[PDB]
């Protein structure tokens, strides 16, 4: 089994299922939960982990609303239905990137093309910068030209820059030569191909790292 | 405890 | 002393070089192409053309017919 | 599922349902609520939240008016009718934005790229920077495509870069198209066409500035 | 809903409606309310906000008179009729500009044409000077020449200067060329057109910022 | 709806209705009431208000005389007949104004504009300011329209401005009209026709003062 | 049909915006009459317009 | 409290 | 305490 | 100064 | 008829 990811905005409210006898956990991929509030006499016990998540146990039977609050400045409400069963793990993905003034200092301290290079090498290798945090990928973030389809995989955001990885599939039988520029949409800032490819044969499986301005447009 | 909610601020 | 930007325009109902709605002039744009180069972290840079403004704009009183 | 974004004017009244059994939340993007006022004995508990947020729980069964005052002298009114059900989140927004922040370009360019740019600009202006001093123009500094004739005009040199200006002359009497890449000679750093004109005709006399490397290695 | 603006002079008395169960607010756009007086045993509770308004609750049933007093030196009387309902918000607009000796120092410290420029840029952008406060627009403040009609929008006043924005509509079918001078009325001091316009086509919608001497004439 | 402005003479008696249930207010523009006297046990409560104001509440049911004394030695009498109803505001005003304040022009002109003005005035007077000293008149400083003949007369120069006076001579023998803008030469700051005469006839010999820029750049 | 080139675009550089005020007759502190005239200022400055297309 | 009015001076 | 109000002043 | 590694290669659709 |  894998944790369930729901991706609510800062205004999001999600009807999930909570357990009764055994404890449950909700954690933020990129933020540390600091407070959690529920109707009085509903949450039996709560504990904060070192990683930054929250372990809570609900002994009540009525459906209730819980608010979770993080350190970077974030608040997500979830509606829990108490059912008898095993504990459940939820991955509360952000969906609207958080504000991180400490990250902006590192982002702006250095040059620009260098910063683009760095953020891209990292996406390629997997060594994500310390300030960057996992955010919901943009469903439609790049121009799809003439027969490609896209699906989203991962996304990392700081303050002024984003980063997305998009799996491209070529529906067209004929192989299509692709140039980075085709993909430009207003608000993107670099398009790089992992496997440097002059052309993509049909049935292609090529991922492309595109970065955008955070909140721009 | 009427209308009282459980608000635990973690350090 | 303060600058005096407009030479008198080419020479109800008063023909004045002054008192005409003033417009501003156009900035001058110049393009420089950078030769491909490499950097200490061994990245090869192909910038393209960079456009910069050599002169700021200045005020102008239109010629009056 | 998503916060109910409500842009009401200052002193505005918005009638909205609230839940009498579960906590409700009101937040203003970019503002921190300072105080909340309601008829005495209507809202039992009120709590500040990370950033600007008010989590209130009301046991009342009658419609009542509640005033919220933020940290930038904004006051909004809300008419709340309690109803059995889920807690409701409301995103309070200003009507007409009071001010427009002009965000400065955070982007900074590479040092070498700036050095080339400044010199080209200075030569064009005619002001010659302190380090630079006048010397002899190089006899052949550029490639001459299509019968062009180059006459040395001016030059200045300095510790790490040198500049030469040559006047192009066209003897072709044909419509030519300029591409700065044609004028490349092993050892050139940049080429600037003073007049930004794509095509030169016969007697097209554009003057081009080329910065090479003094102390070339 | 929006707050109700009434615009009483320093001698004004306005019959408004006050609420009973839930609290009410009266605020001055440009001044801080400092005192509020009503017949003994009529106002149940009163509070002063940080923005500068006054929150009061009236539990009585008889119609009563309330005096509100501000810090710059101002006094407005309102007659309240206690009715069962929700709270109400009133925008007590000045209608006779207040005296602000601190503003006059900044007004007179600098030059004159500069001061005109500044006050106008601000009206255009929306960054109103700190000393200036919102006052009732003059119903008839400029000369209307040959077929235009005007409606008022906004007004800001200091000590020795005013500022008005007038929406001009051209009734005449034929387009009328307009010159700032046409609008001069005794007591105006600058007329500036936002969209610089040599002429105004019929059905025109053009706003014009005109400033006048405060209390002059 | 509007204060009842009442301009009574010093020691004047004005009979006015007051309300026996609600507070009433009397204020004098430009004056601060210092004291209020009434028959003992008629006016129950009297309170000072921002600026010059008296809020009085009378439970009496008989007509009575009340004296108000301001801060500039003004004493006014009022005969008050209490009546059930709204509180009434009264704007007490002086009959014949005692003094007339001559308001100085607060307006200040730009520094450069003053500099041009002072010099022109001094040259006209003939007094030459300390910095200025005499030199040679410029041979051609102005445009000569319609056959005019200019003879250099006098000039003085200083650190930042210079002045020249030329005598105009008319050979046209026609009725000409002067516009100072005609005599413009690239580089002139101001032109003054010593005799303020609109039209010069044949042999119209007006002398014109032109200030250009010494150290012109 | 294959080509390997970055997508070229032309700089825009939109102009400025000018607003002119007309000054009504006034007499100054030192008593010199000022007949009607005008002052002009730049409301919003000029700036490079980000391209909409890169083809 | 006859003829007494509520006069609250705010600071 | 009728006609009374309730105001929290968040820091 | 930064190195300049490539001499211009032997001398949609831009050459 | 226009004049500035």
């Amino acid at each position: 089994q894998s944790p369930a990811t729901i991706s609510l905005p800062q205004g999001g409210q999600f009807r999930l299922s909570i357990s009764n006898t055994d404890p449950n956990m909700i954690f933020i991929p990129g933020d540390k939960v600091t407070a959690i509030t529920a109707p009085g006499g509903m949450l039996a016990d709560k504990r904060l982990t070192r990683a930054g998540g929250v372990l809570f146990t609900s002994v009540a039977t009525r459906t209730f609303t819980i608010f979770v609050e993080t350190a970077r400045g974030q608040t997500f409400s979830v509606v829990a239905t108490p059912v008898k069963g095993e504990g459940r793990v939820y991955r509360l993905m952000s969906a609207e990137p958080p504000s991180r003034p400490e990250t902006r200092k590192w982002e702006t301290a250095q040059a620009y093309e260098k910063l683009l290079i760095s953020l891209n090498r990292a996406v390629l290798t997997g060594d994500i910068p310390d300030g960057y945090g996992e955010v919901k990928p943009l469903s439609d973030g790049i121009r799809l030209p003439g027969g490609f389809s896209v699906t989203p995989l991962k996304a990392w955001a700081g303050d002024q820059l984003r980063a997305d990885r998009y799996e491209l599939r070529n529906a067209n039988t004929w192989g299509v030569a692709l140039r980075e520029q085709d993909f430009w949409k207003p608000g993107v800032r670099a398009v790089m191909f992992d496997n440097n490819a002059q052309t993509l044969m049909g049935g292609g499986r090529m991922t492309v790292t595109v970065i955008r301005g955070n909140g721009e447009g | 405890r009427p209308g009282m909610m459980d608000s635990q601020e973690f350090s | 002393t303060v600058s005096t930007t407009p030479p008198v325009s080419a020479g109800v109902r008063c023909d004045n070089p002054g008192t005409v709605h003033p417009q501003r002039s156009r900035d001058q744009i110049a393009t420089v192409w950078i030769a491909p180069w490499v950097d200490s972290d061994n990245a090869f840079h192909q910038p393209g053309r960079v456009s910069f403004v050599v002169s700021p704009a200045d005020w102008v009183l239109p010629a009056r017919v």
